[PDB]
RNA sequence: GACAAUGGUAGGAGAGCGUUCUAAGGGCGUUGAAGCAUGAUCGUAAGGACAUGUGGAGCGCUUAGAAGUGAGAAUGCCGGUG
RNA sequence: UAACUUGGGAGUCAGAACAUGGGUGAUAAGGUCCGUGUUCGAAAGGGAAACAGCCCAGACCACCAGCUAAGGUCCCAAAAU
RNA sequence: GAGGGUAGCGGAGAAAUUCCAAUCGAACCUGGAGAUAGCUGGUUCUCUCCGAAAUAGCUUUAGGGCUAGCCUCAAGUGAUGA
RNA sequence: ACCGAUAGUGAACCAGUACCGUGAGGGAAAGGUGAAAAGCACCCCGGAAGGGGAGUGAAAUAGAACCUGAAACCGUGUGCUUACAAGUAGUCAGAGCCCGUUAAUGGGUGAUGGCGUGCCUUUUGUAGAAUGAACCGGCGAGUUACGAUUUGAUGCAAGGUUAAGCAGUAAAUGUGGAGCCGUAGCGAAAGCGAGUCUGAAUAGGGCGUUUAGUAUUUGGUCGUAGACCCGAAACCAGGUGAU
């Protein structure tokens, strides 16, 4: 029994941020996902958290394909009898972009007690200044 | 069994209606107190075998005590009245082990009296040999007369 | 004769309740639901046995995949060009050097290249 | 000796008992099997059979007759008298005697099986052709 | 040493563990038996030892013999307790 | 690499789905009745989300070793953005 | 109200299968008696080898049985099996 | 080579008793101080029960509710862990925090990750919303007798073997040869016989000429006895009842 196990007394995190102009919404959520997990280090341990923080700035002019600015609906239940409620993709754009783009990513990590804390290393804001400058956020190209 | 235990002749509730396993007599194998299944019996453990084979064991026990160097052929033994001290001084005299078997041809009353006493020490007369009693025994002491008996009954 | 219980019946029941110590509740107390989960117990670590197997090969390809992509190449063309050089070395090994000596993984990664 | 014995090699063998656990493979139904007539207490049908189709000893017709005037003779072959001395007398009372006849049931009957090479005189009950030719051919006497 | 076989219900065949009593031999015990409790011990399984507390008088080993010889379930029987 | 003969001991006589050749029904039924193969029954493991009968494949035991089948390689989730 | 009579193959009944000790299409108790049950339920320790059937015939027979087919063990012939 | 207080008689103890029924009738539970009562003088809290000392005794956690004293269940104190989490409650991996063994690649706890719908019975098929079990403990189901057949062992062998009885320690085995199986079959029978029956005819055909058995006993199965255990609706016989 030779492997090596990454633990608390070791793990080093860093920060990164991430321009979302021009790009497609499933192409770059996919992308963000292995990052926040840790896929992309030599030290990747599955029952310890040893991905980094992601800022994402611009989330607006996230650029969809075909119809999916009428066609994608996003629905929801308020657990109330008779009650459910609905959205387009297009409308969510406009009136909270940063939802639209939390929330797909969100979709792409495993739902256990430590994708929840996985998942919160996102920051997503709508324009281009983002106020974690105390930090040393570091520029991220999309492979 | 179930008909030789007291009591138990009449059912203890009826058939259904209550909520409770079905019973028939108390005294039943499972109840407390109630009779018992293939049990004892009073029988008898004998059987027997070929006359030809109950002499060829009697010779085996004979000729193995003769191998091993446990057969003493003497004289007459001489007793006039009771006395365990003088046939306890004559076993010691010729080197005899503790369990011994001494053989003789008739009832012989003033041996049988005494070195019948003595913890390991039985007697027995010609027509009187076991299969049991030369395998206990450690060591055999005869007389002439009791040999010759025994090598002419048997065979 | 009659022979009775006792002494035996005891003895058989204490060792199984002695092998459920740590259990919740009365799974530790109780001979009968004690029993049950001690003989599930056994099914479960034959088929983990083997499963630790499957788990621990999964966790080196990974580690490799990671190291690779940090020189301009993927995991399958790492493993083809091992093998068409001859390098023999398994999973367990190149993540062991892969995490602890940066520049002996370097001296594979270019080999590898070599042959294409 | 007392403290070490042992019967013959292959003389004993353990006894089966059932109802004692699954291990032993007859644990729960004790060999009987599932839900029958035969794996209730009390067994099933008579040896022979009972219901269902006509029997075997039904369906055939009797035959015959028991004759109470019987007579059955105790045999001896021309190979058992060779034990006698030549010249000797053979007699009824003597054959029971030397261990051939056991049982005299209704006389004696002596039958031509086998070779005399003797000149021995026997008196029987009943004779057949092959032994009253072949006691004769050699020398001999027969009576009934 | 070389090769080959080893999923399994009804059911067939073989080899074993343990329990009470008897016979023969050989042993242990108030300087402490059986029983009970704990322990990180041994064997492929049924199972067997050892040490320490409690206990206050009987009990193992080897080879044979004979069985009221093994319990998780029958709206099972009896007692105690949720 | 089996088969036949003589003896001791049995269990079984409620079967199901898939494909295919037919009757019956309405070229209905997870229907029903026959012929021919497979699997379950009495079969764990991988694939089909879950799913006895479908595809792959038959578990003596241990290992933090390697190559493959069905099916797959953007993230959940191992391997081609 | 008191004292009495009719007894279960029976008695009583202005008649309802109504009553005869909280029970009646035939009272209770003790015996034959461990009645019979082709029907449900249950049947107690461990390893090793092999390993089915749900078919045919007949049956007051159809969720039962008997013979044949399929499994296992011991002995024999031995090439007759695929 | 019978039981040892759920056993053995229903009853080891003031048991056909407590109790139940109009009556006939049905019917339990309950053993154990110590070798010796030497069965705790005296002091303290309290109305008392109960207790803390002091004494008796080898021992009082042997103080009469008294030998040993298990499990269910109920409490007190403590090492590690738990208040953002979807659990057949375990298994594999695994930091951190405490201990130190029958000394050996040790023990206790468990932040997190992967996998994972109890047991039995009955079924073509059960996580099943099909059955059964509130929990713990004791008890609770293929036995014996006499016959048949087959297998292993042992003794004798064209022979093998005695039953009742008698003598003997309720034994072993002496004695006892009535009786039984085998050495020869075929035929309905008379009958003949290594051959017989059918048949006018060994003509053909059927069954025989193998011509090694026999006595005891371990194991398997069968039959007669309730025959692996528990469970009816009912039938018959003799009695008790009109409070």
């Amino acid at each position: 029994r030779q492997t090596f196990m990454a633990n608390e007394s070791n793990i080093e995190r860093k920060w990164y941020v991430i321009d979302a102009e021009g790009q497609t919404l499933g192409r770059l959520s996919s992308e963000v996902a292995s990052i926040l997990r840790g896929k992309n280090k030599v030290t990747y341990t599955p029952h310890v958290d040893t991905g980094d923080y992601v800022i994402v700035i611009n989330a607006s002019k996230i650029e969809f394909t075909g119809n999916k600015e009428t066609d994608k609906v996003y629905y929801r239940h308020s657990n109330h009898p008779g009650g459910i409620k609905s959205i387009t993709a297009g409308e969510l754009r406009r009136t909270n972009p940063e939802r639209l783009i939390e929330n797909s990513i969100k979709g792409m990590l495993p739902s256990t007690r430590l994708g929840e804390k996985q998942g919160k290393k996102l920051f997503v804001y709508g324009g281009a200044e983002h106020p974690h400058a105390a930090q040393q956020p570091e520029n991220y190209e999309l492979r | 069994n179930r008909s030789a235990v007291s009591g138990g002749g009449r059912k203890p509730w009826k058939q259904k209606g209550t909520g409770r396993a079905r019973q028939g007599t108390i005294r039943a194998p499972q109840w407390r107190g109630g009779g018992i299944v293939f049990g004892p019996t009073p029988r008898s453990y004998a059987y027997k075998m070929p006359k030809k084979m109950r002499r060829l064991a009697l010779r085996s026990a004979l000729s193995f005590k003769v191998q091993e160097n446990g057969l003493t052929v003497v004289d007459a033994f001489n007793f006039e009245a009771p006395k365990t001290k003088e046939f306890k001084n004559v076993l010691s005299t010729l080197e005899q082990p503790k369990k011994v078997l001494v053989v003789t041809e008739n009832e012989d009353v003033n041996v049988e009296l005494s070195a019948r006493n003595i913890p390991g020490v039985q007697v027995t007369t010609a027509q009187g040999l076991n299969v049991l009693d030369i395998t206990n025994a450690d060591s055999l002491v005869i007389t002439e007369a009791a040999a010759k008996k025994v090598e002419e009954v048997l065979g | 004769p009659r022979v009775k219980g006792g002494t035996v019946t005891r003895a058989r029941r204490k060792k199984t309740i002695k092998l459920a110590k740590g259990y919740f509740g009365s799974k530790h107390t109780l001979y009968k639901v004690a029993k049950q989960q001690v003989m599930k117990s056994g099914q479960y670590a034959f088929r983990d046995r083997r499963q630790r197997k499957r788990d621990f090969r999964k966790l080196w390809i990974t580690r490799i995949n990671a190291a690779a992509r940090q020189h301009e190449m993927s995991y399958s063309r790492l493993m083809n060009g091992l093998k068409k050089a001859g390098i023999d070395i398994n999973r367990k090994m190149l993540s062991e050097i892969a995490i602890s000596d940066e520049k002996a993984f370097a001296q594979l990664v270019t080999k590898a290249k070599d042959a294409l | 000796k007392l403290h070490e014995l042992k019967p013959a090699e292959g003389s004993r063998k353990e006894r089966n008992r059932v109802g004692r656990g699954v291990a032993t493979g007859n644990g729960k139904t004790s060999g009987r099997g599932h839900k029958g007539q035969k794996a209730r207490s009390g067994g099933g049908v008579r040896p022979g059979f009972e219901g269902g189709q006509l029997p075997l000893f039904r369906r055939l017709p009797k035959r015959g007759f028991t004759n109470i005037n019987r007579k059955e003779y105790a045999i001896v072959n021309l190979d058992q008298l060779n034990k006698f001395e030549d010249g000797t007398e053979v007699t009824p009372a003597l054959l029971v005697e030397s261990g051939v006849v056991k049982n005299e049931k209704s006389g004696i009957k002596i039958l031509g099986n086998g070779s005399l090479d003797k000149k021995l005189t026997v008196k029987a009950h009943k004779f057949s052709a092959s032994a009253a030719e072949a006691i004769d051919a050699k020398g001999g006497a027969h009576e009934v």
